[PDB]
DNA sequence: ATTTACTACTCGTTCTGGTGTTTCTCGT
DNA sequence: AAACACCAGAACGAGTAGTAAATTGGGC
């Protein structure tokens, strides 16, 4: 009776863990408090489970998690990434060299970031453009997005600061920007590793250890997610990471985030036109 | 329509009969059927009304994701934990 | 994808682990999910290979007329009747 | 306190047949309690109408929890025929029992209501100025070639319909009868819970499920007869149970329950008075 | 012809209908004299007394204690189709319904209806001879009457039990509940119209009676007193030819 | 470097790496000088200790005892944008390829593959050079060999060998699945690596255990292998050797 | 340090047979 | 005759330290 994950898209979308030990009592995911209260997690039926301070996991517990295929993510203020752990061996060969063949060209690489952003804008780009200067489209029509956001919801928006140390203590808004970004952030990694690809290896994003997730996710981050921040900062609640955390879920229900996830990367990448695996 | 689970305990013998007047008794306490809407609310009207220091928890299919919601009433060892919208059960001690 | 539902009695600590990977354990032996037709079957795998002593239901909704099939492992003192098709349970006397 | 009222009919399992034991109320709930004294607990609710089978004993307090919960109790015979019947003695609309009575006096009226009735049981209108009793003429000869048509659909031997079970190892007959009883159940069940006589028919007359024979004859052949051929063709063991399990796939595939409520006031609709 | 059977189980052991006492002493009952069986808590029928009560035509009806409450009956909507048809041309047509009312309203007080007066104006003068009937009775007992505190809970509680027989009436004789000439509109309907006749005769000064006394649990004693009543003067027995009596005048 | 941890709680009571044994002492860590943390069976690991592995730059592997079992590593699909593409452009071109090929034969039997042979030509001869190789081991400790307790020593051997091979290839940063020799497989780089030292220690010990024929002959043989990659410092050995392949694509 | 196999033992729920009661949960 | 309200005991299963053993469910 071994012991395989479950398909991404029948699972739910994330978990958020804080202060108690994790332990395996009896083959499963439980989480004990201070006052010793046991809490079984299924974590079969989750995609990612979000391990905020507070919280001491034992090997065992890790070692369950990559069996079942869960993402593990310890998290920081705000639900900012910090770490995470799963089956190092999960990723597909033939995959991974295709990730890769269509990164390394320059010619292969600009037709896959083409793709992104026509899918992300629904136009495509002028023509003749390198990255550097999609990047710079990119940046512009942002900016635009935040001001109508803003102007949309009521929300009073002076830019986007990503250090906590420049958010006004009454600001809310960015920091609901940051947790929802990082909310999405979570669940497009566990996508990719699921799917077999390299978070590591990005077109527009390079460098960054993450850099196919920010690709990926920032196509469809401001048709759904982030509109949601915004929704939540003008109502200007006690606990905003809460209400975000509910908030970014109900949206990935609604528009089934899970289920287009996975695709959708095999859809940008078909643009390189090399022979999908 | 869709699916409906009720799970007794410590409740009079009233409200176990009357449970088996539209739900099929498969354990001792746990009740299985496939109701509507406004039935459903009605078995929790029989509920609330007729259970008396006894716990109950019922669950029934719905859209979210987790494809089920479930609501309890009374208190007992295993009490519902709201996990940022999503709602798990925890184990208290002595 | 359908709602589920496993009750188990007498099974050991191993199958009551497995069963709490996926599903959510509302009472003591009482199971609670919305799984796949495909996953489903994989979990009444694992209880069929967990269970040897132990007594397992375990209901799911489908299109039948019930709305709802249950199907049992093991003997246990309520067993399963057909009448005319339709599958109700008897309480046996010792 | 404990209000308990019944749930809409279309929302409930067709039939359920009891046999050989007795029916007791223990703690609320419909129970049968069998010779060896195992306890079957039989949801009332959930259940169009329940079927007593022989060696069936019942309780007063019995009887009382199913009319609460609207249930109806038929008492049957063999091949599922129908003996006797109980039921909430008022439970009835008087709206719509006079609206049924107003279309059943007028000599008129109730010749449209019988026109209406034969015009949607075979898909095309019934021939002008033609009686009762001759438009009763006309269906059975049509009748006679559909159950030709069926058998040789199904490839049963057929060399007659047989009523009366001394007239028939030749399973096909017993099926049909056994088919219709259960058509006949459900049908009463809904004209009553509807708040409709089943005494008062239009087709049918004298017979005290009159308005039942009317209202199931119109689509009996649509689906039940010609699932009974099916069983008729393997001619299994136990008819009776066979036949019942594929009624039942019936009654839910063609939705019924849900659909036999509207078809009363459509037939009565051809009165042409304001229901 | 009517029978009642109480505490026991209802068979055939050889041939007819049979009642199996708890000291398990047999009660051997005639086919013929049952035209209707009252079936009162404690009762158990067997497959086989259905089967028989359907081949001599009997009417089963589970009831309360002498027929206090229905509860259900054999034959449900309906059971003879010319009866039903027959009270249903008196109801819908004015003429007829009007004689039928006349006949209701002599039955009751015990004098002839005012000359030229219609249904609706028959009613108005029902309800007050009725609040006036109320008043006197409850300046002949001991109790505070306002209209319709403990008075009211003995006098709905003693109409209910009422209602129980007559409705029985109505079945055992073959008519329908639902079908009225005073009240319409309601479920029984014509059980409250019959009810009404009699109401006043025995059950109502019965009611006043007990709330006189001021006991404990009002509801139960006037159930129980109503249950004597409908035993000792046979009220079910009476009822039945009267209301084809009701009828007839409809007619002719 | 590297360090191994086991049987205890990983925190930051105040300031520094801590590991809490089962007697209540505290070892101070430092999170400096070390490229990669393997957490051997029996720990726990805090949130503010992984906060601060972070910090620093270090791989956390969960791995089984001795690195023998790899359950879970820090940073899944490689966190190296470099060391991937640079494995990635070894693999795809056909030139390089065999570059590798080639150094991974000659690291294997100590001395050069004969020129002009193609990786597929190189697969034959390595074939040969096994099964002539598991005939003499056979020879040398008394064991009938036919190619069944000796099969379920070697299996449950390179097993172990996988484990500390998988190990080492995540601590150099590179992925398991993109292999030279081996293709296709999810972790055809791991097996290409552990050929190569397979029959320099592991194999012939799994012959030892299977000729005292043992109850437990599994058990025997992980630990065995426990014992070896510990005194023998195999993991340590193992990173620099994957490296020296690499290098040899140019 | 963490997890599992295994067993009475304690605790807690269901089932039950002993008391006794009712024929009952209303209004046109 | 049938059914219900009341309760502590008998039976039975879940939760719980105790003992012990492991660090584990294949190969390329
Ligand atoms: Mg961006
Ligand atoms: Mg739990
Ligand atoms: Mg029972
Ligand atoms: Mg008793
Ligand atoms: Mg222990």
């Amino acid at each position: 009776l071994p012991l395989n994950p479950i398909p991404l898209k029948d699972r739910v979308s994330m978990i958020f863990l804080q202060y108690g030990q994790i332990d395996v009592i009896d083959g499963a995911f439980v989480l004990i408090d201070k006052t010793g209260i046991r809490t079984h997690i299924p974590v079969g039926s989750v995609a990612c489970i979000m391990l905020e301070p507070g919280t001491r996991v034992s090997h065992a517990a890790v070692r369950l998690a990559a069996q079942v295929g869960t993402l593990l993510v310890w998290v920081g203020e705000a639900g900012v990434r910090v770490y995470a752990s799963g089956q190092p061996g999960g990723a597909r060969s033939d995959k991974l060299l295709y990730q890769a063949k269509l990164a390394l060209d320059e010619d292969l690489r600009l037709k896959v970031v083409r793709k992104m952003f026509e899918l992300r804008f629904g136009e495509p780009a002028p023509a003749r453009r390198s990255v550097e200067q999609l990047r710079g489209i990119e940046g512009s029509r942002v900016r635009a997005t935040y001001a109508l956001l803003a102007k949309q919801y009521g929300v009073t928006w002076n830019g986007r600061r990503y250090d906590p140390k420049d958010w006004e203590k009454g600001d809310t808004i960015n920091q609901c920007i940051s947790a929802a970004t990082s909310c999405l952030y979570g669940v497009t990694e566990a996508a990719i590793l699921a799917a077999g690809y390299a978070p590591a290896i990005g077109f527009v994003h390079t460098g960054k250890p993450l850099s196919f997730v920010y690709d990926i996710a920032d196509i469809i981050k401001f048709d759904t997610v982030v509109p949601k921040a915004f929704e939540i900062a003008r109502r200007n609640p006690g606990e905003p990471d809460r209400e975000v955390r509910l908030a970014c879920r109900d949206i990935f229900r609604s528009s089934k985030t899970l289920a287009k996830l996975i695709p959708l990367i095999e859809d940008v990448l078909a643009a390189g036109e090399i022979q999908p695996p | 329509m869709s699916m409906l689970v009720v799970v007794t305990e410590n409740v009079p013998p009233r409200l176990r009969g009357r449970l088996a007047i539209w739900l099929l008794e498969v354990r001792a306490g746990v009740y299985v059927g496939d109701v509507s809407a406004k039935i459903r609310e009605m078995i929790w009207e029989q509920i609330a009304g007729l259970a008396e220091e006894g716990n109950v928890v019922m669950a029934w299919a719905t859209n979210t994701e987790t494809g089920f919601e479930f609501q309890t009433f009374g208190l007992n060892r295993r009490t519902p934990v709201d996990l940022d919208g999503l709602r798990l059960v925890s184990f208290l001690p002595v």
